[PDB]
């Protein structure tokens, strides 16, 4: 079950990682928090147009290996 | 004989032509005018959006990209946060206000590190997720939070999705477009 994944960061980099096709939205953002210092509740996911949802699994959204994965920050003032 | 706008932007529609954002398709409104994209939009599978063709039109200043474009779409969207006159509904598409008592982050506004690509994500961030305190559209986002404590018992906000979608069928044939639906088609 365990996979590689591309993080596309706005600043032009790509964060690979090494997950597990189990592992939630909450732990992905846990490790870019480690890798990158952004706080998880302020990251946002994207992967094919939506927005992904922390408590769910990688493959509820049925993200693959060697997915790509949008990172953006979560939108302020409205 | 270009100017420092026009080449930018000509970098920018490049990038974006041969490298494109999934679902995102963009072009020049006309051949010889850098300044006017038109941006076709398909609303992703596995949502509500899913067959829908929409489009927007980007149109930039003479001074890109040291001062923000505008993003709206034509055919107007009933949704928390795009304006009733199709702007969306970002920070970034205005300048910096350099007050540090706001708060706000070099990344919040505009400056010239920006791009369309960030553009575009951001908009799918804000058609993903309403923000009901500070909305766009009031009506809008009362119907959506309407709908979202309801659990979908009150069907109306889904049903205006349903209909908007089904309007851009008749566009979609007319430019011979054949809209994604499932997660391989979107993401080729
Ligand atoms: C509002 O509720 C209906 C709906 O479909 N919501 C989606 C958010 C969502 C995802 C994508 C868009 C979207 C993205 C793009 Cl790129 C274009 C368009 Cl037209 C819509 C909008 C909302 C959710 O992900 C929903 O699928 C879900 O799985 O929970």
């Amino acid at each position: 079950s365990h996979m590689q994944i591309f993080v596309k960061t706005l600043t032009g980099k790509t964060i690979t990682l090494e997950v597990e096709s189990s592992d939630t939205i909450d732990n992905v953002k846990s490790k870019i928090q480690d890798k990158e210092g952004i706080p998880p509740d302020q990251q946002r996911l994207i992967f094919a147009g939506k927005q992904l949802e922390d408590g769910r699994t990688l493959s509820d959204y049925n993200i693959q290996k060697e997915s790509t994965l949008h990172l953006v920050l979560r939108l302020r003032g409205g | 004989q270009m100017t420092s706008s026009q080449k930018a932007l000509m970098l920018e529609l490049k990038s974006l032509q041969e490298e494109p954002v999934e679902g995102f398709r963009i072009t020049l409104v006309d051949e010889s005018d850098l300044y006017n994209w038109e941006v076709a939009i398909f609303g992703p599978p596995n949502t509500l959006y899913e067959g829908g063709y929409f489009k927007a039109h980007i149109k930039f200043p003479i001074d890109y990209p040291y001062s923000p474009p505008t993003f709206r779409f034509l055919t107007k969207m009933w949704h928390p946060n795009i304006y009733e006159n199709g702007d969306v509904k970002i920070s970034i598409l205005h300048p910096p206000v350099d007050d540090p008592q706001s708060g706000e982050l070099p990344s919040e506004r505009w400056n010239p590190t920006q791009n369309v690509r960030t553009i575009l994500l951001s908009v799918i961030s804000l058609l993903n997720e309403p923000n009901t305190f500070s909305p766009a559209n009031v009506d809008a986002s009362v119907m959506f939070r309407k709908w979202r404590d309801s659990k979908g018992k009150d069907k109306e906000y889904a049903e205006i999705i349903r209909k908007q979608v089904s309007a851009t069928k008749a566009e979609a044939e007319k430019d011979g477009v054949k809209v994604p639906t499932t997660l391989a088609e979107y993401c080729i």
